[PDB]
């Protein structure tokens, strides 16, 4: 079989910068290669053919060069929609191939998430756990660091984060952490805060609020 | 207007079989290859195999050479790829991918033309042996400013729940997390949605949940709490 | 008496995409003479073998000639979408046939521009197959009558190329030629020159 | 998520050609078309020109035809308007609208819009941000923001945390011909020692990001 | 060019009572290409009503459209507090589109303001400028007079007023009056005090300090 040798693993560039990426054949394949873009979620999307050619639709931002074992996928203006996963699959002998995959980050100014809190349902109190939320939205870079406060002690290892892709417009992204308790453990305390901390907080933002108030 | 239409997320035991559809629409059916690619969660792309949708004849990657088995319904216009022998190798989502017509050049030697113009929206196969389990919907009530609020999908097996708001109409500031894999082995995610305060008053909002593989249609609708 | 192809390929000015022009028999296929026009790209036949084309019969050929731009050409084939696909001109998806489609910068651009060669921009309904459109109505961004008048919310659906020798390639004029052999149950009129 | 997201504010010298781009996202470009408008602040909203992006034909204001040059780029779905000869009074905020725009229909009205851009008609200077300080009941502190050219500075509270309560008040050209504003926040009197309280300035014309801490005196 | 009569120029009314709006056309204007914007303080314009009758989505139902040939007319069923801005009709019939001069609504009861007193900062104090800073919250009519004392020396043509627009849920605004001097003077001097007079106020509200006290 025909090995496609995709490089870089993933790059960091800004908005209007030009992007470049590679893709080795073990073997000559002359100009049978195709670059698709893959968003988080959904379907792989041609965007270059036969090395070259331009899909239907596709910006002329895009480009495809290379024959023989080495291609070459340019973008000339980094855009915010531009966010995906890229990949290069050769057809001049089967079975069909396709490259490990480059995956595209934006570079942007500093944002600083807006944090919400949110207490458990009276629907879920009734199942004996309760699940509070704490929402970053909105925020870059993607690090960050959450910290749950329940009567002013901290917790640990009850929380689990997950965090959403690069937004394809803002550039932006978001994160939620959900505490995990038990109904009496719920309702054995009062105040219930979550701290945050961001590049783009000079000082940690606390959002919390008292039960049954 | 070419359309694929892909079959429903589905979980079966290892060792077992499945079968995915992909109806096919807004073409001549028998005009096209029809080709399947699978991806590994959070993997890249593996190319199967390839059925002509007018005979019928198949061509499967060696690795999948007695396991695969592609075929076509021309009167319904749909392409079936059924795996057999699953293992947890093969949980991944399944592409019915359309490329255009092959051709031939002036020398008379037959030239394929396999870029993937055309794709399904994949479907999720999960090979697990453990149980199918509906998600309960809470909601995330908010509290001229900006509020926000949501619905927490919370204990469900398998992968994956689709979220909406308001039957699809509410997609502005729309954030659908990842699912979070708990303790308990089931899965926990949250969709919220970041609205005008002065829109709390008036405007409804119901969170449309779906998980597929349970049968399960919620429509829970988000209030501020009284 | 012969198939006349130099008439298609040998004409002083072909149509515009909208107005693509049809000719279509009782006569001898011989390709060769469309080789005086040279060899270009992308034959790309369609369920024909073209080197069997010398060899086989056919009730009728038609050739449908009109000229697009450069980054257009992928366009002109079964299957795809575009502005040329939907709105102009729109091959079958069981097309069995040919499009030889080549670059006239040197007979289509003037310095000035040629803007007689003219495209669709606007329709509410996607071709069907072979359907060729020469409306004229002014298309309404919305529902709206425009009462002939081109102007806001209110688009003339047609529009010119302006072709210049100064253009890059992908937006430079290229003369297509669509070649449909018919197959009907009824006597052939075109064979091969080896029938 | 259909909107309509435009560049910075420019500041210029008189003389000078300016550029304004407003990039779409969210929907079917060139089905729609965009319209650019103009507002000086305190009057009406004035009307430049609009351009139909897929056709390309743009039409002009009468009084501004000829120093106007409003052009697209498909490829990376923007709408460019361009000023020649910039004259004093033509300082204002330039808008771009469009109506949201699917491949089949149109929307009948200027659905979406661009956020705003100023545009000033001098040299740049950064300002200077300086404390205002409060001195169960209620106390008010702020940040005054002065000495800067042109307008506007942005204003937040803790990264945008506090809002309630918060005057930023339309900024005063002073006898010097530089800017200068003060934004302000009443709170419980009980905070004061509890809750930090910083003011998050913007002057993004001399790139100027300052986060001042406003606390009680001692 | 199509002139569009704005009527009135000015419009004070109290919310709750309905409201009539008039845009008058030049010559006929066909009653469909023609939209509605309101224009809140500082923000950019938001479509209410197209083809003058027909309520564009979002909008609630209070919100309605009279459509003629030349008289174009827009009535608020219940005014709310935030739809307090101003108003624009525009024809997209013959070019060019002009807007219509724009009706300010405005109204609520007499509220006092509370008057705080910021004397300069140590910082600013480096830098020779003295900045003294009088803050009028939350108050209604707009009329009111701020004045300054300098050891009870009252000061003219030293301070630059600013004022808030209406605010959107209390419908009431907000006054800083400056008081620029140099360090030396500021020095020179010890009492510093503005005082207030307003509608709300039976007696002058003084507020002042002393310099390093």
């Amino acid at each position: 079989d025909i090995q496609l040798t995709q490089s870089p693993s993933s790059l960091s560039a800004s908005v209007g910068d030009r992007v470049t990426i590679t893709c080795q054949a073990s073997q000559d394949i002359s100009n049978y290669l195709n670059w698709y873009q893959q968003r988080p979620g959904k379907a792989p999307k041609l965007l270059i053919y036969d090395a070259s050619n331009l899909e239907t639709g596709v910006p002329s931002r895009f480009s495809g060069s290379g024959s023989g074992t080495d291609f070459t996928f340019t973008i000339s203006s980094l855009q915010p929609e531009d966010i995906a996963t890229y990949y290069c699959q050769q057809y001049d002998n089967p079975p069909l191939t396709f490259g490990g995959g480059t995956k595209l980050e934006i570079k942007r100014t500093v944002a600083a998430p807006s944090v919400f809190i949110f207490p458990p349902s009276d629907e879920q109190l009734k199942s004996g756990t309760a699940s509070v939320v704490c929402l970053l939205n909105n925020f870059y870079p993607r690090e960050a660091k959450v910290q749950w406060k329940v009567d002013n002690a901290l917790q640990s290892g009850n929380s689990q984060e997950s965090v959403t892709e690069q937004d394809s417009k803002d550039s932006t992204y978001s994160l939620s952490s959900t505490l995990t308790l038990s109904k009496a453990d719920y309702e054995k305390h009062k105040v219930y805060a979550c701290e945050v901390t961001h590049q783009g907080l000079s000082s940690p933002v606390t959002k919390s609020f008292n039960r049954g108030e | 207007q070419v359309q694929l239409v892909q079959s429903g997320a589905e979980v079966k035991k290892p060792g077992a079989s499945v079968k995915v559809s992909c109806k096919a629409s807004g073409y001549t059916f028998t005009s096209y290859y029809m080709h399947w690619v699978r991806q590994a969660p959070g993997q890249g792309l593996e190319w199967m195999g390839i059925i002509n949708s007018s005979g019928g004849s198949t061509s499967y990657a060696q690795k999948f050479q007695g396991r695969v088995t592609m075929t076509r319904d021309t009167s319904t216009s749909t392409v079936y790829m059924e795996l057999s022998s699953l293992r947890s190798e093969d949980t991944a989502v399944y592409y019915c991918a359309r490329p255009p017509r092959n051709y031939y050049d002036r020398s008379g030697y037959y030239q394929r033309a396999e870029y993937f113009q055309h794709w399904g929206q994949g479907t999720l196969v999960t090979v697990s042996s453990a149980s199918t389990k509906g998600p309960s919907v809470f909601p995330l009530a908010p509290s001229g400013g900006t509020a926000a609020l949501g619905c927490l999908v919370k204990d469900y097996f398998p992968e994956p729940v689709t979220v909406s708001w308001n039957s699809g109409a509410l997609t502005s500031g729309v954030h659908t997390f990842p699912a979070v894999l708990q303790s308990s082995g089931l899965y926990s995610l949250s969709s919220v949605v970041t609205v005008p305060s002065s829109s709390l008053g008036t405007q409804t909002y119901i969170c449309n949940v779906n998980h597929k593989p349970s049968n399960t249609k919620v429509d829970k609708r988000v209030e501020p709490k009284s | 008496n012969l198939c006349p192809f130099h008439e298609v390929f040998n004409a002083t000015t072909f149509a515009s995409v909208y107005a693509w022009n049809r000719k279509r028999s009782n006569c001898v296929a011989d390709y060769s003479v469309i080789y005086n026009f040279a060899p270009f790209f992308a034959f790309k036949c369609y369920g024909v073998s073209p080197t069997k084309l010398n060899d086989l019969c056919f009730t009728n050929v038609y050739a449908d000639s009109f000229v697009i731009r450069g980054n257009e050409v992928s366009q002109i084939a079964p299957g795809q979408t575009g502005n040329i696909a939907d709105y102009n001109y729109k091959l079958p998806d069981d097309f069995t046939g040919c499009v030889i489609a080549w670059n006239s910068n040197k007979l289509d651009s003037t310095p000035s521009g040629n803007y007689n060669y003219r495209y669709r921009l606007f329709r509410k309904s996607k071709l069907k197959p072979f359907e060729r459109d020469i409306s004229t109505e002014i298309y309404q961004a919305g529902n709206k009558p425009c009462n002939g008048v081109a102007g806001p919310n209110c688009y003339s659906p047609l529009q010119s190329y302006g072709f210049r020798p100064t253009y890059g390639v992908g937006h430079q004029p290229y003369r297509v030629v669509v070649l449909s052999f018919e197959l009907l149950h009824a006597p052939a009129t075109v064979c091969g020159p080896k029938k």
